[PDB]
């Protein structure tokens, strides 16, 4: 589009409001209720952006216009800038003396100063009080300038429906739930509107005092990403020499400029004074057979370890594991094992919860990754949920759905007994007594064939066993299981239909399912629908379940388990144990090992010796009590490298300073397929340090000399055996940040689509699975 | 941790028993609350939200934009039953109106009962203009409202009226039903209302023929909707017809609406028209099931509605808040679909234009100007009241020939065409033709035919003040020239002299900087005042 501006004959793209061709341009002009920042949208409220143009009478704004063909816009002259002098001067009569008030330094006090303005000449207004009922954040709300931003971000991108404006003109304000104090109101310390208020009126903590006043500044910066969900959202953590404060979002491929109390707050658990620095091998300060050193307490772990394998042999050895909070540790905390126990009784107590999906997944397709990511659920139509619960535990993929809900109306469905929170935005809610789901899953399951709605040509040549199954199918019916899940039919044929008839659709669930007993048998079904009709591999279409962890993706697909080296070849196989030898070069065992409940038992009045724990509170997660003490008591030789001193190896015979997250670089990754880079903020306290010195001095005091040097070579040696990076380099993992591995080109963004053109087994074709009712 | 759902569900269900729940129908459980009980209370909120599946915020929202639905928590006080209203604005003000609020608000203002304020109702003509629990009165004084209370006279009362039957006597129906049969077609409506000139009502000045094919253009499932607030202060038009023969604007607007092929349509007008508010239930069941379903809704204050984006988010069910002028209404409108605005009283003529033709719509104007219109007089006059009139006309002339003339006992100094939105000129500006197009170039206009008359005994400063007080209360709230230039210049008019500068630089600003046709308008008094009052600085 060409349209002349300022006295110019310019181009601009389409959808390009004149402000961003200013922008792009060089004419940079004041906004204030206009935030750039994709995700929001503009309102035109302030009428700061003002413009003039050849055939109106009235002043126009630039935030929320369009440049069509012949029109002139106008910018450097009278009018206009008389009109934004004029509303800059009200907006600072009515607000306080930028001197010494919140957020001094700020959005508005600086567009101000572009026009020119350092007083008004009109009175003030006598305005409300505040309130801090809410412990993080602080409103002392007397320098709203109606600029619903508050709004955008907590009743348009996270949605909580909390914020609104409930008055007239005069006094319009913005208001909590029912005029309450916000202490108590719906909140959820989603800082979303912390970070959108220009003024520091809706202003946290830790940047203020009782004087309620700006009292800091940023001492400095560092882009990082959150270590308690699966999601990796970025972080920019602010902090003071030796203190970290208080978080905001980054454009991050993955995130988008938003997260959840913890992106914001709650991180009292690394600056925690009540630590470890020191070897300490009851209350919580230690005070027994503690011995500060770093050459004597290593002895006690190489030397014990090596002697014990020497005097009872390899399998009387065992070792659990831990992905908390890194990836490359977990390929040398394999490779230690494999290469100085010469032995595989590696195992993983975190990847226990959502095991039998990827059992299900690796029987039908080869594979354990969900098909498609959680961000692609703007292009789709439909939606599928069971067994979880978002909005909690993995909330901004909650949001990202509660957003497609408004924009495109793609309706959702739930399965829980329980009432859940989206229920609200749910189209539907179906309760059911629990271990029943698998009934009206085949339902659904034999709804399409049995009336003949299915899309015949993609199980022609693309899923197999379409036929052996069908005596038991055309035997189950969808009408039947009534008094045996909890519902009605008909809702059933609708919920069918829906699918089947859907341009697109996907499905989400958690450990919800997996946990029962046969939740194995649960997915052995769900598996194909999207095979079974075909949305699946294209656009929009796909498989996804969710993970309650922040790299047990980049854990358990590198290595860290009882039965696989990594990226999934099995060690049971014979050339596997032929070709990773020209690295290791070592001689392997090729019996599996005895997996985490397994060795739990069997140590049990068995014959396992001591161990190498790592990140984890082993005592309190799986078993209640049998298997927490008389686990460990039994034990001889035991080792502990927790952060602090939790409940788990009171009696653990040595112990050392495990790092704590923000400070490291390397490698994670999500249950989204992609692998975040992260880099150190801050050094820890005393003689501590990170554990790949610690496995790697170990290993020396174990005759194994890799002497490989810090993550960046450890990067490199873990992706010259896993094909999975085959294109891929720390130098564009920390430029361009994160990526995914599907990726076959250098300098493309990505393959980020299971199955677009056939499955990765040798078939090319799945097996679809004999689903029964087997309890 | 949040509001709770509370046992009291019960009184919820049990009385809007079988009704729908969309968010476009309201209003209309708020009114409902409002009258069974005095007040609208945060659990029965609750309850209502949490059956309608929604957050609280929104129904908070809504509930008090209006200025008459009244909300208290578990910590306020009762509201009482009974209440009371008095008119502030400049005709109701001019007869003596503060020294009634606060002479009557320490006789009966106890706890039983209760006396506010409200801008204007309708009723400039019979100056006080109070009302008792919708009922109305009429040179209200003190020792009628204590017998009006004393006695349970809050209800209404209703007058005599021309009835279907009445009506079908004569015309009758009979130009509509030529409609939905051939022996008229369509092109011929469009004809005589283009080559007859009907220069549609309301504060805009503009054609309907255009309107009409337009709204005919684009596709789809069509609207429309009647604007019936006339909230304008000098503005009492629309009671004196609605309560005389409506069954001519409900055929004007059938008629409207089968040209556009509109299924349903819409309506709504003021809370403070309870009259018309029964006499068209009355009516409309005994019009027939023909084959155009219409409506009709409420309207609780919120000025901001006259206009067209706002009424059409509160048919909605929403906020009260406009929308932006280069996307269209006509174009985009109820529900993301187009539809036609037409104030009740450009439908009540349509008949005698087909009827008789345009000719009849063109032998009429007196001056140059061609058209008829029907004014609206009011202030100190010696007989005020609505006015049938050739466009055109002077204002003496008005004032000698029709009104009986102004009084004995004043004078004439000044007066103020176009309402509140219009600007307050002398007497000098006597050889004016009050039509549309003719007053832009003089700062003011005429939108409403609101027309007043002030005299010497009169002083026109306070005059502004209680405008601008009023374009206080009223602006919507979005845009900031409205919200803050009203409370500067609320301030600025009070000290005993004013700059005039900073009044010129703000004004210039708030119209030409304004989202809303009435920020664009809130200063043409005071601007008009420093141009053509300069004796008075
Ligand atoms: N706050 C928090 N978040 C976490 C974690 C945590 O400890 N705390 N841990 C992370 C990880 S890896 C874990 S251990 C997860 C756990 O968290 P989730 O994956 O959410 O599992 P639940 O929290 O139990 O939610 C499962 C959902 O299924 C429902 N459900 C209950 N019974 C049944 C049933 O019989 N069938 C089905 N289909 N659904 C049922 C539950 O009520 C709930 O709605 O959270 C992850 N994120
Ligand atoms: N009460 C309760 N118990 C449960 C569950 C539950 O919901 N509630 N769910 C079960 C399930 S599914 C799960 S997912 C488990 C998880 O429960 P746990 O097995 O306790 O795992 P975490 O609670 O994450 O504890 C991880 C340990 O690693 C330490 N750590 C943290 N960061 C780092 C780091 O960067 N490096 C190292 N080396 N160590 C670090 C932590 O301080 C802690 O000591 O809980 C299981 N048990
Ligand atoms: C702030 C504002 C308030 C208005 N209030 C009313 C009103 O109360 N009644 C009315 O009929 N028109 C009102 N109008 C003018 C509307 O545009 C009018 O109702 C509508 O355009 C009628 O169209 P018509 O001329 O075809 O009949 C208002 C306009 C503005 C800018
Ligand atoms: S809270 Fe922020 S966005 Fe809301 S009115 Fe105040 S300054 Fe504007
Ligand atoms: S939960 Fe967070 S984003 Fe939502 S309203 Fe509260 S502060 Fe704003
Ligand atoms: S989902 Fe988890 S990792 Fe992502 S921002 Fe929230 S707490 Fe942090
Ligand atoms: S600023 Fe005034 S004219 Fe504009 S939307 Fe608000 S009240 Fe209406
Ligand atoms: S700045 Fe874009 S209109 Fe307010
Ligand atoms: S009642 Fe005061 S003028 Fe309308
Ligand atoms: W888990």
């Amino acid at each position: 589009i060409a349209f002349e501006f300022d006295g110019q004959q310019v181009e601009a793209q389409p959808g390009e409001t004149i402000w961003a061709v200013a922008k792009r341009l060089g004419t940079h002009i004041p906004h204030l209720c206009h935030k750039p920042d994709p995700g929001y949208r503009p309102d035109g409220n302030c009428r700061a952006c003002m413009v003039e143009i050849e055939g109106e009478r009235v002043l126009a704004a630039s935030c929320k216009r369009t440049p069509a063909i012949g029109m002139k816009v106008k910018s450097a002259t009278e009018r206009a800038t008389k009109a934004r002098a004029m509303v800059l001067e009200l907006l600072v009569a009515d607000q306080p003396e930028r001197a010494t008030s919140h957020d001094p330094s700020s959005h508005f006090w600086v567009q101000a100063d572009v026009l020119d303005v350092t007083e008004s000449r009109f009175p003030a207004a006598e305005r409300w009080t505040s309130d801090v009922s809410h412990p993080a954040m602080s409103v002392n709300l007397d320098a709203c300038i109606q600029c619903n931003l508050c709004v955008r971000a907590c009743r348009e991108v996270q949605v909580n429906d909390v914020i609104g404006m409930a008055y007239r003109a005069a006094g319009s304000k913005v208001v909590f739930d029912f005029d309450d104090p916000m202490g108590g109101s719906t909140c959820v310390a989603c800082g979303e509107c912390v970070q959108a208020c220009p003024t520091g009126a809706l202003m946290p903590a830790a940047y203020l005092d009782a004087n309620q006043t700006r009292t800091v500044y940023p001492d400095r910066e560092v882009k990082s990403l959150c270590p308690y969900c699966g999601v990796g959202c970025q972080v920019s953590y602010k902090v003071k020499d030796e203190r970290i404060v208080y978080a905001e979002g980054v454009n991050g491929p993955a995130n988008q400029n938003r997260l959840c109390v913890k992106g914001r707050f709650g991180f009292d658990y690394v600056h925690h004074p009540h630590r470890l620095t020191v070897p300490l091998i009851p209350a919580n300060p230690w005070t027994h057979f503690r011995e500060a050193t770093w050459e004597e307490a290593l002895d006690r772990a190489a030397g014990g370890l090596k002697a014990i394998r020497d005097t009872n042999g390899r399998k009387a050895l065992a070792g659990f594991g831990s992905a908390k909070g890194s990836n490359e540790e977990a390929y040398l905390f394999q490779k230690l094992v494999r290469l100085g126990f010469g032995t595989n009784n590696v195992d993983h107590c975190t990847r226990l919860c959502h095991a039998s999906s990827v059992a299900a997944l690796m029987e039908g397709l080869n594979s354990g990754a969900v098909t498609a990511p959680f961000s692609a659920a703007l292009d789709a139509e439909v939606i599928v949920v069971i067994g979880a619960n978002p909005t909690v535990n993995h909330p901004v993929a909650a949001t990202f759905l509660k957003n497609a809900v408004k924009q495109r109306g793609a309706k959702l469905i739930i399965m829980d007994p329980r009432r859940q929170t989206l229920s609200r935005h749910a189209y539907r809610h179906l309760a059911f007594r629990p271990g029943s789901d698998v009934a009206m899953l085949n339902a659904m399951l034999n709804v399409i064939v049995t009336e003949g709605l299915y899309d015949e040509q993609y199980i022609a040549g693309y899923t197999e066993n379409f036929e052996a199954l069908r005596e038991k199918i055309v035997d189950f019916t969808p009408e039947k299981m009534a008094s045996v899940c909890g519902i009605d039919a008909e809702t059933l044929r609708e919920v069918a239909r829906l699918y089947a008839r859907a341009k697109s659709s996907l499905i989400f669930w958690g450990m919800g399912v997996s946990q029962h007993v046969h939740g194995t048998d649960n997915s052995r079904c769900l598996i194909a629908l999207a095979l079974i009709t075909g949305q699946i591999g294209r656009p929009g279409t796909g498989l996804h379940p969710l993970r309650g962890q922040n790299n047990v993706q980049g854990a358990s697909d590198a290595g860290l388990i009882p039965m696989v080296y990594p990226d999934y070849q099995s060690v049971e196989k014979d050339a596997v144990r032929e070709l990773f030898e020209e690295f290791w070069g070592q001689s392997l065992d090729p019996q599996k090992g005895l997996t985490v409940v397994e060795i739990m038992r069997a140590i049990h009045a068995g014959e396992i010796r001591g161990m190498f724990v790592e990140g984890e509170n082993p005592a309190m997660s799986d078993p209640d009590l049998n298997h927490a003490r008389h686990a460990l008591a039994m034990l001889d030789h035991l080792v502990v490298q927790d952060l602090f001193l939790t409940e788990t190896a009171f009696h653990a015979d040595v112990v050392l300073p495990a790092s704590a997250f923000a400070e490291k670089a390397g490698t994670f990754t999500n249950t989204d397929r992609r692998v975040q880079i992260a880099q150190p903020v801050v050094a820890p306290p005393g003689d501590a340090r990170q554990d790949w010195w610690i496995i790697q001095e170990l290993a020396r005091r174990l005759d194994l000399d890799w002497n490989y040097g810090g993550p960046a070579d450890i990067f490199a040696e873990m992706a010259q055996v896993m094909p999975s990076l085959n294109n891929i380099t720390w130098e564009r993992l920390e430029r361009e940040g994160a990526v995914t591995y599907p990726v076959d080109a250098p300098d493309q963004p990505g393959n980020e689509i299971i199955f677009y053109a056939g499955f990765p087994t040798e078939s090319g074709r799945a097996k679809i699975v004999p689903a029964a009712i087997v309890p | 941790g949040r509001q709770v759902d509370p046992h009291a569900k019960v009184e919820i269900e049990e009385l809007l028993g079988t009704r729908p729940r969309q968010r476009d129908l309201l209003i209309e459980h708020l009114h409902l609350i409002q009258d069974t009980y005095g007040q609208i209370s945060a659990d029965h909120l609750a309850a209502l939200a949490d059956e309608m599946s929604l957050a609280f915020a929104e129904v908070f929202e809504t509930a008090t934009f209006y200025a008459h639905f009244d909300v208290v928590k578990e910590g306020e006080a009762d509201i009482p039953r009974l209440t009371i209203r008095v008119c502030d604005s400049i005709t109701c003000a001019m007869f003596g109106a503060d020294e009634l609020l606060e002479t009557l608000q320490r006789e009966l203002a106890s706890d039983a009962v209760r006396v506010v304020r409200a801008p204007c109702v309708g009723l400039c003509d019979h100056a006080p203009a109070v009302e008792v629990g919708h009922n109305f009165l009429h040179r209200a004084d003190l020792a009628s409202v204590r017998a009006a209370v004393e006695a349970e006279d809050t209800h209404a009362h209703i007058p005599t009226y021309v009835d279907y039957d009445a009506y079908r006597a004569g015309g009758g129906y009979a130009t509509l039903e030529r409609l939905r049969s051939g022996e008229l077609p369509v092109d011929d409506v469009l004809k005589v209302l283009d080559d007859g000139g009907l220069r549609g009502l309301g504060g805009a000045g503009f054609p309907t023929g255009r309107k009409w094919r337009s709204v005919r253009g684009e596709p789809g499932p069509r609207l429309m909707a009647v604007n019936g607030d006339e909230g304008e202060p000098g503005t009492f038009k629309d009671q004196l017809y609605l309560n005389t023969d409506p069954h001519r604007f409900l055929e004007g607007m059938l008629i409207g609406a089968h040209v556009v092929e509109a299924a349903d349509v819409y309506i709504y007008l003021r809370d403070e028209y309870p009259i018309s508010r029964e006499i068209l239930a009355r009516e409309i069941a005994k019009l027939p099931e023909g084959g155009t379903r219409i409506h009709l809704r409420r309207g609780a204050g919120a000025y901001i509605c006259g206009e067209e984006s706002s009424l059409i988010e509160s048919l909605e069910g929403k906020r009260g808040l406009p929308r932006h002028k280069p996307p269209f209404p006509f174009q985009v409108g109820l529900f993301n679909r187009p539809t036609l605005i037409n104030n009740i009283e450009t439908l009540f003529w349509v008949r005698d234009l087909i009827e008789r033709g345009a000719e009849w719509w063109k032998s009429h104007g007196r001056n140059g100007r061609v058209g008829l219109r029907s004014y609206s007089v009011s202030g100190r006059v010696k007989e005020p009241g609505v006015k049938l009139a050739p466009a055109g006309l002077t204002i003496q002339e008005l004032i000698d020939e029709y009104c009986g003339g102004i009084s004995d006992g004043h004078s004439f100094a000044a007066y103020l065409p176009g309402g509140a939105s219009g600007g307050i000129l002398p007497a000098s500006m006597n050889d004016i033709p009050l039509d549309f197009g003719t007053l832009e170039k003089y700062g003011c206009f005429i939108g409403s035919a609101a027309v007043v008359i002030l005299s010497d005994q009169d002083d026109v400063r306070g005059a502004a003040l209680n405008l601008m007080k009023f374009f206080e209360d009223e602006s919507c709230g979005q845009c900031t020239p409205c919200r803050s230039g009203t409370q500067k210049a609320r301030m600025l008019m009070e000290n005993g002299v004013w700059d005039t500068d900073l009044l010129g630089e703000l004004a210039q600003c708030m119209r030409d900087a304004s989202i809303c046709g009435l920020g664009q308008a809130a200063s043409n008094p005071v601007s008009t005042v420093i141009k053509y009052f300069p004796d008075l600085f």
